[PDB]
């Protein structure tokens, strides 16, 4: 069963959580969901924190897990729906080897280093091309206008 | 007479669906009390396909019954 | 396809028309054969009733050759089953193609076999005597096979044949590369370009280290453009095959080791003293006699020893004990063991009439003697072997009356009816397995019957269509056992129906049998028969391979299901990978089937539904699809009433798709000039699209645009039919339509760099009050795909444009297997390997019927019918896995007992670590952790106090129904890792 | 044992493909060996030789190995 492989990477990682990983927990009800806040390191997202939810599918590590980023974040590999599109996570790519730990860190560079070769919304990665300065006015002011309380 | 109901959002239980009225109209309550579109996901009633202008209550839907609903769709 | 034009148009003779006869014929009549010959004038005993499924007891004392033809001709209407009354005579057999002997005399045999071989008619004589089998194959002297191996032809992707004058080429890095061997010959299907090496004679290819293709002398010819598929041309193999009277004496076994050979030897010599005995006192030997046994084995010791091997010196002498249980059990005829040699003999037949696959080199024994009690149980005796006029006479011959109670005793399931379910109830109703007052069967399948699953199937009609799969299953099984008593059931054996499916059922089931089609399937099936510990059965084929598996608690090692194909069989794979670089024609595929399903089904229900509900483009992705969906056809300011039957409709959404977008994102990101990390790298992967020009010759883009048209008028209700031959004037009448409108295809209405939202509210406004007045119109019934209905040319269409679009990439198109590799149309199954893992299965459910045997005494089954390649081997002990004290397999639980008042959760946790000597870290109930070492004490304070199931009842907020007889929750231990899995914890209430 | 010998291993398209492995070697060497170069998972088939299959632990000195023996690969069926 995948709960028992889900239990323990969480117990192991609470004992030494990532940098950019704070207040992860998982409900009792149903230990499949992750719930977390996400750290960046870089600006302009390094104002305000980010909320995500990893989502196991019951027939884990088979099958990658599911991320989605619960709080509103402007990023070119990100849709509104906040699903996102990992090297990692893809079918194409994943091996049941690799833990989530690895797929934490992966999501990380991707928020620093957004992946502009497939984005997940062409007119944002357009537009990032063209101008970044506009894109980093427009993301600023969607992470002050959304971006959550960012702790210390 | 309640029917038990899961979702796999969160927690759920016994929603404000009656049996008395097809879930055709209960398709607004449902997407309102939810915040989530019925088109995202299709219900499986204990394995059985399930349609909006499908009364259901003519299948045989025992008190108590469950109802269960997966994922659907590609999510990009 | 050419096969299958032969083999409507042979024709074969089956002679001996008992229940092997029976079989064959059958598989032969389901293949579609196009014309039969029943030839059997002797009139229909009570003893061929055990194991014959086409004549009941009203077809008593009357010819079984006349009886089987009514049903093997209702069977399928389009074979010509004839029932020849004569006697076998030269112009007889001069007509036939193949003709096979099945159970027929030594005589008779010898007789047909020298007929045939003399005048080039491929020959067949299977028999089966008891428990062993026996089937002859001779092909004539010069049979020439064209597909040898059931495999098509390699493809592979070329990239750079610079290199001439050793014709030296390259291609992309993979298992291709070494796939190709020396002496083989290639042939170039065609590319674009080089005219010169399209449609040419086959070349031989030499491999070279470092991936260097010698193809030759290819220097004169044109110039290397592009790349392209390459296949390979298979080289047909010339069998030479001995006559009968011929090689009786020298027997060319078909074997995997020395070992078998030697037993196919000692079977030889068995059945060469059986026809010996029936020979001289004119009858076969009673059952279980030992007289008669002792003078067949009195006949074997003095058989001629040139029987075998002469060159090869007989080091050890035949098996005393062999030939006496094979004369002991002889007198009997039985439904699996007859149903797995008809399907060997069938494929062989088919591989005569066909020319496909290597044909069995001559003589085939099969074993399976394990049925039989142990050694040290009790052997049945004659008088329990009498006759007494019973349908399972032949059966009684074999194993006795006590085995038939307790085979009608038994209460079994079979969870799904589909071909090789159909096929085990087949078995199950001639056998008897649960005919009576205190047994019974349970079929459980959900599927309703369609047109596509009938063409193979055996126990469905042509007016089944629409019913339930287990009903008409059910029907058939009675029908076929007057005293069988089906009782089927239409909710599936799923994890969301273990309410139905509970301890209450699964007390009274005393077996499971499996006929499933996926692995995640089998793999829940295995798991409930693992918890209540019920035998399980399981089968399974794939083209002309099958396997057929016996899974005893506490016996044989548990099933393991691949869960790398589990977890690929719903797959949700990822467009990030699809939109801009598909590796393969499986992708291209994948995003034509997305894009169809993107276009003809979500915007049904989202046209009208989702704006009349809430919401706007504004927050949510509506404009895409607008901008999609509203411009492609043309708005005319008036109700589009047009035919779709023009050339407006489709050239432009082809040139929209395919062409426009295309060019857009090459002059919008040029392969050699990305921007990525400041100096690009490998910018353009492996890969720089180019559209293609519009060649009129080509008919493969006019086939999807027929398909849109056709698929369009079809869903919308315009008028439009079969206008092949009449409407290619009109659509080749307008080469040029494009420039006609060119303003509304360039960039939405008023745009140059579309700023940032350019269109505005004036132009939103526009699209909202579009939107609100196409809302009005008859209502669109969201009706599912059908891919069934192949007439309107469904899958065609998916698959013009997954060609249209790798031609467009550069990819090769895909073929017949790639096209049924998905579910456009689905391979589909063979009724001959069917037949066979359902007699396997069938065989073994004799040992688990029998009772308590050993692990030895039981068999796993694996075949491969287009090579002769099939296995028996006893399975693998349980896995017994460590640690400190507890050491448990795959079967073991732990069973804790509640007490009359509940134990808290620290009682527990104390309870299993004084009596098994573990430490509990975690304890969870499916996904709801109760227990954790980690955590802080305060929740532990909190949590141990309170009862297990109420504990649960907190948790999950659902109360255990009445009923409950044990919560099933996992446990971990310190110092474990994560390799090792402790048995489950059934916690007794 | 220090020479290392060279088997053949059957595909199920009826393809040899020769390769060269130790005695000393586990059954799941080979299995990867295999599985990487088929491009299948080394858990959706299994190989046998001689007609009975081969446990993962055991090392192919066991079953009797001979230089260019033909080991066939067996899938795990589906369909049904
Ligand atoms: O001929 P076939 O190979 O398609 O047979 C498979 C049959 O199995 C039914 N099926 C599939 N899965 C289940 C479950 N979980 N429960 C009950 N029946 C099931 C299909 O109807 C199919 O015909």
């Amino acid at each position: 069963m995948a709960s028992m492989r889900v239990v323990k990477e969480l117990e192991d990682l609470q004992k030494k959580p990532p940098p950019y990983l704070r207040n992860l927990s998982s409900d009792d009800a149903n230990v499949l969901v992750w719930h977390a806040l996400l750290l960046p390191d870089q600006p302009p997202y390094h104002l305000k924190a980010f909320n995500l939810r990893i989502s196991f599918p019951p027939e884990y590590p088979f099958k990658p897990p599911m991320i989605k980023f619960t709080t509103k974040i402007y990023h070119p590999n990100v849709d509104e729906n906040g699903q996102i599109c990992l090297p990692i996570i893809s079918s194409e790519n994943w091996k049941p080897s690799t833990k989530t730990s690895q797929v934490l860190e992966a999501l990380n560079v991707l928020v620093n280093r957004p992946n502009i070769r497939e984005p997940k919304r062409m007119d944002l990665a357009d537009l990032l091309t063209q101008n970044p300065e506009l894109f980093r006015k427009n993301a600023e002011e969607f992470t002050l206008r959304f971006g959550v309380d960012r702790p210390s | 007479l309640s029917i038990l109901v899961r979702n796999n959002k969160g927690r759920s239980s016994t929603y404000e669906v009656r049996l008395t009225q097809t879930v055709a109209h209960l398709k607004q309550q449902v997407s309102g009390l939810e915040g989530v579109q019925d088109d995202l996901f299709w219900l499986t009633f204990e394995g059985k396909p399930l349609e909006d202008q499908l009364p259901l209550g003519e299948y045989g839907l025992k008190p108590l019954s469950t109802v269960f609903m997966n994922l659907r769709l590609r999510g990009g | 396809s050419p096969a299958m034009q032969r083999i409507q148009g042979a024709r074969v003779l089956v002679s001996g028309l008992q229940g092997l006869g029976a079989e064959v014929a059958k598989n032969l009549v389901l293949m579609g054969v196009g014309s039969l010959t029943l030839h059997d004038p002797h009139p229909t005993c009570w003893s061929d009733l055990a194991a014959q499924f086409l004549l009941s007891e009203q077809d008593l004392e009357r010819s079984r050759a006349e009886a089987s033809q009514e049903l093997l001709a209702q069977l399928n209407r389009a074979v010509q089953v004839v029932v020849h009354t004569g006697d076998i005579t030269e112009d007889l057999l001069l007509d036939f193609q193949v003709v096979v002997l099945t159970a027929a005399k030594l005589e008779e045999q010898l007789k047909v076999g020298t007929l045939c071989h003399k005048h080039g008619v491929c020959f067949l004589a299977a028999d089966t005597r008891g428990l062993v089998g026996q089937l002859f194959c001779d092909f004539g002297e010069d049979f020439t096979v064209q597909d040898p191996t059931e495999a098509e032809p390699l493809t592979a992707a070329i990239q750079h044949i610079s290199q001439g004058s050793p014709g030296i080429l390259t291609l992309r890095k993979g298992a291709n590369t070494h796939y190709f061997r020396d002496g083989d010959l290639v042939t170039f299907s065609g590319i674009e370009g080089m005219v010169e090496l399209n449609d040419c004679d086959p070349r031989s290819i030499h491999v070279r280290e470092d991936g260097s293709l010698e193809i030759g002398d290819t220097t004169t010819f044109s110039r290397y453009l592009r790349g392209g598929a390459i296949t390979e041309v298979k080289r047909p193999k010339t069998v030479r095959h001995k006559s009968l009277d011929t090689a009786l004496l020298q027997p060319h076994v078909v074997a995997q080791s020395s070992q078998e050979v030697h037993h196919a030897h000692c079977l030889h010599q068995a059945f060469c003293a059986l026809h010996k005995f029936q020979h001289l006192h004119g009858r076969p030997p009673q059952p279980w006699d030992p007289v008669d046994a002792e003078t067949v084995v009195g006949l074997a010791r003095d058989l001629e020893p040139l029987k075998r091997t002469e060159e090869e010196p007989l080091e050890e002498p035949l098996d005393e004990a062999l030939v006496r249980t094979v004369a002991l059990s002889s007198a009997g005829v039985l439904s699996p063991m007859v149903a797995m040699l008809g399907a060997v003999a069938a494929q062989e037949v088919l591989k005569a009439i066909s020319r496909k696959f290597m044909p069995l080199d001559q003589w085939l024994y099969f074993d399976a003697l394990d049925c039989l009690p142990e050694d040290g149980e009790l052997l049945p005796s004659p008088e329990d072997c009498a006759l007494r006029g019973s349908r399972y006479d032949g059966q009684i011959a074999v194993f006795g009356a006590g085995f038939q109670e307790k085979l009608r005793r038994q209460h079994y399931l079979l969870v799904g009816a589909g071909a090789i379910g159909c096929e085990l109830l087949k078995v199950f109703a001639l056998v008897g397995l649960g005919a009576g007052n205190s047994g019974g069967l349970t079929v459980v399948d959900m599927d309703h019957i369609e047109r596509s699953n009938l063409s193979r199937q055996f126990l469905f009609r042509s007016q089944d269509v629409g019913r339930p799969k287990a009903e008409v299953a059910a029907a058939a099984a009675r029908g076929l056992n007057p005293d069988l008593q089906v009782i089927p059931l239409t909710y599936p054996l799923d994890p969301t129906t273990e309410h139905i499916y509970g301890d209450n059922f699964f007390s009274r089931v005393d077996g499971v049998a499996a006929a499933l089609d996926s692995f995640q399937a089998r793999r829940y099936v295995a798991a409930r028969c693992t918890h209540y510990l019920k035998p399980l059965l399981e089968a399974g084929t794939s083209g002309t391979w099958g396997s057929a598996t016996v899974f005893m608690p506490h016996v044989t090692e548990a099933y393991r299901a691949p869960a790398s194909a589990a977890a690929s069989e719903d797959a949700p794979y990822p467009v990030c990978t699809v939109r801009y670089f598909p590796s393969t024609a499986e992708h291209t595929l994948q995003w034509a089937r997305h894009e169809f399903e993107e276009l003809f089904r979500l915007s049904a229900e989202t046209i009208n539904h989702h704006q009349q509900a809430h919401t706007s483009l504004a927050d949510m992705d509506e404009p895409q699809t607008l901008t999609l969906l509203k411009p492609v056809l043309g708005v005319l300011r008036v109700r589009p009433q047009n035919w779709q039957d023009c050339v407006a409709w489709a050239l432009g959404h082809w040139k929209l798709c395919f062409h426009y977008g295309i060019k857009q994102l090459l002059r919008h990101f040029p392969p050699n000039k990305v921007l990525e990390d400041g100096t690009p790298f490998w910018s353009g992967p492996k890969q720089c699209p180019q559209p293609l020009e519009f060649d009129t010759n080509q008919d493969t883009h006019l086939l999807y645009v027929l398909a849109a048209a056709n698929l369009y008028a079809q869903m919308h209700g315009l008028p439009g039919s079969q206008d092949w031959t009449a409407l290619r004037e009109l659509l080749k009448l307008l080469p040029q339509p494009d420039p006609q409108q060119m303003a509304p295809i360039f960039a939405s209405n008023l745009e140059l760099a579309s700023a940032s939202a350019e269109f505005g509210p004036e132009q939103q406004k526009e699209l909202n009050k579009a939107l609100e007045v196409w809302s009005v119109g008859p209502p669109l019934k969201p009706l599912m795909f059908e891919k069934d209905d192949d007439s309107n040319f469904h899958v065609d269409f998916v698959v013009a444009a997954a060609s249209l679009r790798c031609q467009n990439y550069g990819i090769p198109p895909v073929n017949r297997a790639q096209s049924k590799r998905i579910v456009g149309q689905i391979i589909p199954a063979i009724a001959t390997t069917t037949a066979a893992v359902a007699g396997l299965l069938g065989l073994e459910l004799y040992k688990v019927v029998s009772g308590p045997r050993p692990r030895s005494a039981f068999r796993h089954s694996y075949l491969h019918l287009a090579e002769n390649y099939l296995i028996r081997y006893m399975p693998f002990a349980p896995a017994i896995q460590t640690f400190h004290h507890l050491k448990w397999t795959s079967w073991d639980r732990l069973k804790v007992p509640a007490g009359q008042p509940e134990r808290t959760l620290e009682s527990l946790l104390a309870h299993l670590q004084e009596q098994h000597g573990l430490r509990v870290r975690i304890l969870l109930h499916g996904s709801a952790l109760l227990y954790a070492a980690g955590w802080s004490p305060e929740k532990q304070a909190q949590h141990l106090p309170l009862r297990v199931t109420e504990l649960v009842q907190q948790l999950t907020g659902q109360a255990p129904a009445p009923g409950q007889r044990v919560l099933v929750l996992e446990l971990s231990c310190e110092g474990d890792d994560e390799d090792t899995a402790f048995p489950p914890l059934h916690y007794e209430l």
